């Protein structure tokens, strides 16, 4: 899903290009940490 | 190859997907002060 | 450009470039920056979890890789099912406590 | 337990019957209050003429006629009470039903002595 | 918490009781309530001079306490099945069933 | 480290300690109160409302 | 197009640690005593409660400076 | 000494794991290219890399007791210590190489979004004097790394695949006038015939 | 309840009681229709079922017990007027920058984005960069002072606070009003006798204390 | 003879004249006068300590001093007016005004800047 | 929540009379609550400060105030009888 959505993003926007690999996983590590976040919260 | 618990791991992951975009959405939870002006009154 | 906006242009690019360069390769920077790495390695990649490939023959997995999910799922829902449990028990003594009390 | 419409009139009832229990407190609090600032004033200027008490910016200090306030009166009697009917009241380490006896008795001597 | 705290505590069966004589009374004497909600809405009649509401409040409220006061023995059988019938249904921890509606518009037939 | 930290400590008990001084000064100050009779008999010094009491003059009579 | 959609976990993260597997009963112990705590203290706080409405209720009000709180009829 | 006694235990079981690795890791590393080279490890399998990444800091400044050490096991832990060391300078090249190329690529995708279809805002005919110096900084640049690549055959021809691939490109999304001659002169010796 | 628009008040004796009164009535329907709307959602989402509705009823739903709340106040106010905000301004120095944003009094435009963006416009000029990059780096300014601005519930709080201290300070000042003529007589001689400002319940207690104090029991 | 050597102990000074000012802030007013009981007390380890733990201080109040001795200097010279309000000699004049430090009690260095 | 348990949050803020009692008695009880005399600034510090021991519910709150008053409406007219100048 995620990996999707950073795969279609990369192949159509040209400015994407930049980002690397490394920067991709730090965004992805994020999006996981905000998501585990949201979840936990949610029910607080 | 065999992983241990798939059918639990495919479960979980199912729910917490559900969770989320219950939380996000909040689909379930709708708004209806649009439809007040659309519904009849009582007493 | 013009050149003059090249030259200011130019030593800002220097500046950030050199500042980024210097916080980053700072030494006890460096070194947080180096533990933090690699403990956000762990707490991604190494995080508690219920499904895992099992490369042991059944003579060679343990018994607790077997019964784990069930022992997870067993605490967490006696912990939920005791809080309920708890609070309709608090329910209860706070009505008697206040209704003893007065009315 | 009951239909939805039942459970919202009684709610209905309720809200009603809370907004007329707040208007009675409301119209006596009213009424006593206007009482007692018109009480609290004309004792402030009665103190003040018979020089009692002198106040000056935000303060009140004791003047030559303090022994014959009204206020001081009033303090001495509400003494004198509590130690003739009331008293035992201040230190009373006692049930909550031996606190309202004994204050049923205290009243009840009073009218008594009344 | 988030959810309010409790002023009163009423027992079950204080509480059940009142919420059935409020529902008896939200049909009996539904007119007196309109007057109290009509002249306590304004701003004079609720803040500034609640004192001009006093009267049909006290109206209001004799109504009321006349309809907690069950005089019919009619009244008083059909209340006190239907305030049974909702004290069980309150105990019954065990999955819930019937409804006491049936025995609610008796009483408030009666 | 442990003695620098119980220096600060020691300042600061000073420091609280003056203050508590000086309310109680304050509280000294007023005038006694005269319990007699029924108020003697029954001082209204309790260990629920103590501290409304404490460092307070009282003139009271009683049996040693 | 291609069908990529599937609820099965991904292979980067289904590994072991060395002694078994991974460290799944300690952190959900750890995560019931938080949950107990959390919740003991939630359940204490709400339900201990009531409402006391009395002239000892309120008190003086102050503004920032600490000053009585007054406004004036203009 | 309990506490120096636990200290030495874990660097020495950590160091010598993850000695027994690094060649696997490096030659990871070697066949995937200098966009993103640790690619492998960040999508299909992270084969004790960041653990050699964090590791190779602490063989490298945590002291020893040789004391706690024996004499075979003291010897095995200085080789795993300069095989860690070996990483770390290795990873070091990688990263160099890797800016190197995202350098490159930078320059590429500054031409392409020049010539991209949807730029109808930032459409220009000529290339301006900042890009072609910085191409031509680049491309001199590059040459020296080549020249300097001449004892290692595979390093040389691994750098010319990956990193000479965008200046082809670069070489390809210009027209030859102005002054392609004197930007493109060293690219044109051999590596412009190489890409053809 | 549908109360009329034309205030029953003498404007001559009770001027301001007169103004609150039209106010409030004139303002009454609308948010009368707004309170209908919200207590028809709330009760609506109670009746769904299950993740639907009741199960979590209460405890989700804040945001419209919250607006409910809001619109009551609002309602029994009736309007607000720069001098009441004023004079909240001791004990809250935001009191306007919260009301703003907890209701629909002015349209309110990003101007710190609106600068940060106009900033960025001269840098990318400066710089040479595309019109595209530095429309971009306008709109995102902007976009982070509006996500910043909007929201804000802990707004709507203290808006509720302000209203009701106003809700008193307007009770008060009609009591004042309404017996004015009573206390004129009693206020010159309050006036001619004592030469503070400080107010009678003050003075009466700090008088309680003093006696209760200094006074002998005897 | 380092620029960030310099930058280090100038920060740390700051630091600490903060923190001392803070300190002495809350003991005057506590001791609204009897601060000098506890500062100037003739026990040589109390003086020692007071003034070991309020260098910046008292180096701050004797700059002041000098500034303020100098500063009048000045202005008797261009105007042939009084003197130093007294006629208290340099040492004396100089000892005193570093010993007080009564003119710090409102002073904090963070509010100021 | 159900209506049901929603229903306990409208019914608590209700203080309960016996159902006997006519709404000119109520009235009439929350007038004597709410009296005022002279003496009740002296007799209310001696009184609030004990209550608050014993104050947990608002029938306990409603209770002890309400005695606390009835005995400063005796005290105050006691008061009277005994100062008739004052209140001439
Ligand atoms: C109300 C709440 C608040 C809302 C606002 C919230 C904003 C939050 C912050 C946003 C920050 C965005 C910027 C960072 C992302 C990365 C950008 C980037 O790569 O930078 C370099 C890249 C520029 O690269 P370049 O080298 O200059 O370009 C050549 C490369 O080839 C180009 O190569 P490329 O493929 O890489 O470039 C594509 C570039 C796109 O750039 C382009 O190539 C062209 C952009 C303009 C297109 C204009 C339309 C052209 C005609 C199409 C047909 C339309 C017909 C309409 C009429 C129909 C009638 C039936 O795409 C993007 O920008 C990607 C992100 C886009 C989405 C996020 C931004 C949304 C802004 C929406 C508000 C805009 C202002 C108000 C406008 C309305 C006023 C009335 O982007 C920019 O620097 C520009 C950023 C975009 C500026 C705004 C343009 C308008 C966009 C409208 C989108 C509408 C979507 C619908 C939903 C909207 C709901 C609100
Ligand atoms: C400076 C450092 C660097 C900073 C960088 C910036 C970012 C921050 C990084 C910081 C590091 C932490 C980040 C969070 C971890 C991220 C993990 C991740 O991304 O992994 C992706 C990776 C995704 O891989 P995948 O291939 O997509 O697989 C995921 C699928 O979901 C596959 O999932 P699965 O199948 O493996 O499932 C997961 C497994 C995991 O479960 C566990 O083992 C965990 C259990 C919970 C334990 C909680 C421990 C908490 C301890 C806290 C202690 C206090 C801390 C205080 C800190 C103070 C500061 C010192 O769950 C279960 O076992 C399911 C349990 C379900 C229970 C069902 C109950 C049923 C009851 C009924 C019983 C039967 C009744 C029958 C009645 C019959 C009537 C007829 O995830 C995993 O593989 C691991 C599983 C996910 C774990 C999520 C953990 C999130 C934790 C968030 C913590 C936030 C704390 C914030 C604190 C703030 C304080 C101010
Ligand atoms: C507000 C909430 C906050 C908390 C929540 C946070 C959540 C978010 C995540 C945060 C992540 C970012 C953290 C900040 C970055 C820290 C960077 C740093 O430390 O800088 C040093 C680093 C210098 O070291 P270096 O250059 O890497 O090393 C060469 C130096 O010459 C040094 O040479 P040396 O050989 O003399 O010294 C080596 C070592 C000092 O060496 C020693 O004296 C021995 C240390 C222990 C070695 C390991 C023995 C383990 C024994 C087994 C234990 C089992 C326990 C029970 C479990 C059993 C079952 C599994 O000194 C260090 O460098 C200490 C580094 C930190 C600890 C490293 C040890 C990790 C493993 C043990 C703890 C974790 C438990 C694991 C259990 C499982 C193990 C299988 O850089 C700096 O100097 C920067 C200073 C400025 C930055 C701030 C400094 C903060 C200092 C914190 C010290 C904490 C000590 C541990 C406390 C434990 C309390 C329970
Ligand atoms: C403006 C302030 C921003 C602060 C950012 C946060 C602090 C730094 C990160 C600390 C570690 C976080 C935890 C680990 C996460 C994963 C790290 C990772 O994989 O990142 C690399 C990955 C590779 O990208 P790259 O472009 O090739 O590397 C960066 C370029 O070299 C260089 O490009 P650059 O743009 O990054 O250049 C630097 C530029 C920065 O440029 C910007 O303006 C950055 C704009 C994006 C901001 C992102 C904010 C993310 C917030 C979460 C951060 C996690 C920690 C906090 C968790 C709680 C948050 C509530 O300015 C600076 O130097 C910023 C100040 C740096 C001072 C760092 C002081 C020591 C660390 C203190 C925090 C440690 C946690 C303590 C926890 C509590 C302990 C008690 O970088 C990214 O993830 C891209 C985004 C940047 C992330 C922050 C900077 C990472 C620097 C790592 C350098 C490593 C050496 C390079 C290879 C050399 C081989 C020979
Ligand atoms: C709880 C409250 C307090 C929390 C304090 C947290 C403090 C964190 C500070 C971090 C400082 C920097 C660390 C640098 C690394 C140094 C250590 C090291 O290298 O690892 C050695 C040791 C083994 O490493 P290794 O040899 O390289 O093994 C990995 C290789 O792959 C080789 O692997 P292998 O196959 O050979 O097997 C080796 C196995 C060996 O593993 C072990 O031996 C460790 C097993 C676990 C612990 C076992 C002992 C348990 C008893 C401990 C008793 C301690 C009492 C302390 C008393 C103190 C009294 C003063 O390694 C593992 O499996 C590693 C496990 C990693 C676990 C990651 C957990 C992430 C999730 C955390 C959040 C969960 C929330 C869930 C909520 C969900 C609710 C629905 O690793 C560890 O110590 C694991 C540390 C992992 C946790 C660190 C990050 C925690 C951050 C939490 C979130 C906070 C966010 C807050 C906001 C952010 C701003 C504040
Ligand atoms: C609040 C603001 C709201 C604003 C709304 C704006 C809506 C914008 C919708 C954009 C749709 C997508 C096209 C633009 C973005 C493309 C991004 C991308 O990846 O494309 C790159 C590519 C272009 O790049 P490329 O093809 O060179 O590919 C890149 C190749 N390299 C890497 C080698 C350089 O695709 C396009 O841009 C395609 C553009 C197609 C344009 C079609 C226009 C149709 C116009 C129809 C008008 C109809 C009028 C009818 C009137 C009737 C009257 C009666
Ligand atoms: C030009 C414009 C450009 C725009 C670019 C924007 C890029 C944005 C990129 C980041 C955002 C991506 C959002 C994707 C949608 C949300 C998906 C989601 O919620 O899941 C995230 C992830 C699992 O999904 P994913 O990793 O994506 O797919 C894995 C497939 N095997 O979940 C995680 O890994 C989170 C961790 C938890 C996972 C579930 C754990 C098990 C669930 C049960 C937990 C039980 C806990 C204890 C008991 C509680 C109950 C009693």
């Amino acid at each position: 899903m995620f990996k999707e959505l950073i795969h279609i993003f990369r192949t159509y926007y040209i400015t994407f290009r930049y980002l690397k690999k490394s920067n991709i996983n730090f965004l992805k590590n994020l999006s996981y940490t905000l998501i585990a976040y949201y979840l936990i919260i949610n029910f607080q | 190859l065999p992983i241990r618990n798939i059918q639990f791991a495919r479960y979980h992951y199912l729910a917490a997907v559900t969770v989320f975009t219950y939380f996000a959405t909040r689909c379930c939870l709708l708004d209806y002060k649009k439809y007040y002006p659309l519904a009849s009154v009582k007493k | 450009m013009n050149h003059s906006c090249q030259k200011v242009f130019e030593g800002f690019v220097s500046a950030l470039y050199d500042t980024s360069y210097f916080f980053r390769n700072f030494g006890p920077f460096k070194a947080t920056i180096h533990y933090a790495t690699y403990a956000n390695y762990l707490a991604q990649n190494w995080a508690p979890r219920v499904s895992y490939i099992e490369t042991s023959t059944p003579a060679y997995t343990l018994a607790k890789n077997k019964y784990a999910v069930y022992i997870v799922y067993g605490l967490i829902g006696g912990a939920l099912i005791h809080n309920y449990m708890l609070d309709n028990k608090a329910a209860q003594k706070s009505q008697q406590y206040y209704l003893k009390h007065r009315d | 337990m009951f239909s939805d419409f039942n459970m919202y009139e009684a709610k209905v009832f309720l809200k009603a019957v809370a907004d007329a229990q707040n208007t009675f407190r409301q119209t006596a609090q009213q009424e006593n209050q206007l009482a007692r600032y018109e009480s609290q004033s004309q004792s402030l200027l009665n103190g003040s003429t018979s020089g009692a008490i002198s106040i000056t910016g935000d303060n009140i200090q004791q003047g030559r006629n303090f022994k014959a306030l009204k206020e001081v009166k009033l303090f001495q009697y509400s003494n004198e009470i509590f130690k003739k009917y009331l008293a035992g009241f201040d230190s009373f380490s006692g049930d909550y039903t031996a606190f309202k006896k004994f204050l049923n008795e205290s009243v009840k001597k009073i009218e008594q002595d009344a | 918490s988030i959810l309010p705290p409790l002023q009163y505590t009423y027992s079950n069966e204080e509480s059940l009781e009142l919420l059935i004589h409020s529902i008896k009374g939200n049909k009996d004497c539904n007119s007196e309530r309109k007057a109290f909600n009509l002249c306590r809405s304004t701003v004079l009649g609720k803040h500034v001079e609640p004192e001009k509401c006093l009267d049909k409040a006290l109206v209001f409220v004799n109504c009321f306490q006349k309809v907690r006061r069950d005089e019919s023995a009619a009244c008083q059988s059909a209340f006190n099945s239907t305030l049974e019938c909702g004290k069980k249904y309150s105990e019954s921890t065990i999955s819930l069933g019937s409804s006491c509606q049936s025995q609610l518009d008796a009483y408030l037939n009666c | 480290i442990g003695t620098l930290l119980y220096g600060a400590n020691q300042s600061s008990k000073a420091r609280e300690n003056k203050v508590a001084t000086e309310t109680r000064k304050e509280r000294m100050a007023k005038p006694t109160i005269q319990l007699t009779g029924a108020d003697s008999q029954n001082p209204p010094f309790t260990e629920k409302n103590i501290n409304d009491w404490l460092y307070k003059t009282v003139s009271i009579t009683g049996r040693p | 197009a291609r069908l990529w959609w599937t609820l099965d976990p991904s292979k980067y993260y289904l590994k072991q640690i060395s002694s078994g597997g991974r460290n799944e009963i300690l952190f959900t112990v750890l995560g019931v005593t938080a949950a107990y705590w959390y919740f003991g203290n939630k359940r204490c706080e709400h339900y201990w409660r009531r409402q006391i409405d009395n002239c000892q209720s309120w008190s003086r009000a102050q503004n920032i400076n600490g000053n009585n709180l007054t406004v004036k009829q203009y | 000494s309990l506490v120096s006694l636990f200290k030495n235990t874990f660097l020495k079981s950590r160091v010598i794991g993850l000695s027994f690795q690094a060649q696997r890791v490096m030659a990871q590393m070697a066949k995937t290219d200098f966009e993103n080279p640790d690619e492998h490890f960040l999508l299909n399998d992270a084969m004790k890399y960041n653990e050699l990444v964090f590791y190779g800091r602490l063989a490298e400044n945590w002291s020893i007791n040789p004391e706690l050490f024996g004499k075979a096991e003291l010897a095995k832990y200085n080789e795993a210590k300069q095989t860690l060391i070996d990483f770390n300078q290795y990873h070091a090249l990688v990263q160099n190489l890797h800016e190197f190329y995202w350098e490159l690529k930078t320059i590429y995708l500054e031409l392409s979004r020049g010539v991209a279809t949807s730029n109808f805002h930032n459409k220009r005919e000529v290339t301006h004097s900042i890009i072609e110096s910085d191409i031509k900084n680049s491309i001199h640049k590059y040459i020296q790394l080549i020249d300097d690549l001449k004892d290692y055959p595979e390093w040389q021809h691994k750098v010319r695949e990956e990193i000479g691939y965008y200046a082809h490109m670069i070489y390809t999304s210009v027209n030859h006038d102005g002054n392609f001659p004197e930007i493109f002169k060293e690219f044109n010796k051999v590596d412009s015939l190489y890409y053809f | 309840v549908r109360l009329n628009l034309k205030s029953n008040v003498d404007q001559n004796e009770y001027p301001f009681l007169a103004k609150w009164d039209k106010d409030m009535r004139q303002n009454y329907e609308e948010y009368q229709n707004r309170i209908d709307a919200t207590t028809y959602h709330l009760q609506r989402s109670q009746r769904g079922i299950a993740v639907f509705g009741e199960w979590m009823y209460p405890r989700y739903f804040q945001k419209d017990i919250l607006e409910l709340e809001v619109l009551r106040r609002k309602q029994q106010l009736g309007k607000i007027y720069p001098e009441e905000v004023s004079s909240y301004t001791q004990i809250n120095p935001d009191i306007a920058n919260d009301l703003n944003l907890t209701f629909n009094a002015k349209l309110l435009w990003p101007v710190r984005g609106m600068t940060v963006g106009a900033g960025f416009f001269a840098f990318a000029h400066l710089f040479n960069l595309p019109y595209s990059f530095r429309l971009g780096l306008f709109v995102l300014p902007t976009a982070v002072e509006l996500a910043f601005t909007w929201g804000n519930k802990t707004s709507q709080f203290k808006s509720i606070e302000f209203m009701d201290y106003l809700l008193q300070y307007r009770v008060s000042k009609a009591l004042l009003e309404k017996n004015a003529k009573h206390f004129a007589e009693k206020k010159a001689a309050y006036q001619k006798e004592i030469n503070s400002s400080q107010s009678v319940q003050d003075l009466y207690n700090q008088l309680i204390t003093l006696v209760s104090e200094q006074a002998p029991s005897e | 003879f380092n620029s960030i050597l310099f930058l280090l102990f100038f920060i740390v000074n700051l630091y600490w004249f903060n923190s001392g000012l803070i300190f002495f802030n809350s003991v005057y007013k506590i001791h609204h006068d009897a601060w000098t009981l506890i500062f100037q007390t003739d026990s040589i380890l109390n003086k020692l300590k007071i003034y070991f733990f309020l260098l910046p201080l008292y180096i701050s109040s004797f700059i002041h001093s000098i500034s303020t001795w100098y500063y009048n200097y000045i202005l008797n010279f261009l105007l042939f007016s009084e003197n130093l309000n007294t006629n208290t000699n340099f040492v004396d004049y100089i000892t005193y005004n570093t010993l007080l430090l009564s003119k710090f009690e409102d002073f904090n260095l963070f509010v100021y800047i | 929540m159900k209506l049901d348990q929603i229903i306990s949050y409208y019914i608590t803020p209700v203080r309960r009379f016996d159902k006997n009692l006519t709404a000119e008695q109520i009235y009439e009880q929350y007038q004597q609550a709410a009296q005022f005399n002279e003496i009740d600034a002296f007799t209310n510090i001696r009184f609030h400060r004990k209550f608050k021991e014993y104050i947990q519910t608002q029938e306990q709150s409603d209770y002890l105030y309400e005695k606390a008053k009835q005995i400063s409406t005796l005290a105050q007219k006691m008061f009277e009888k005994k100062f008739p100048e004052y209140y001439t």
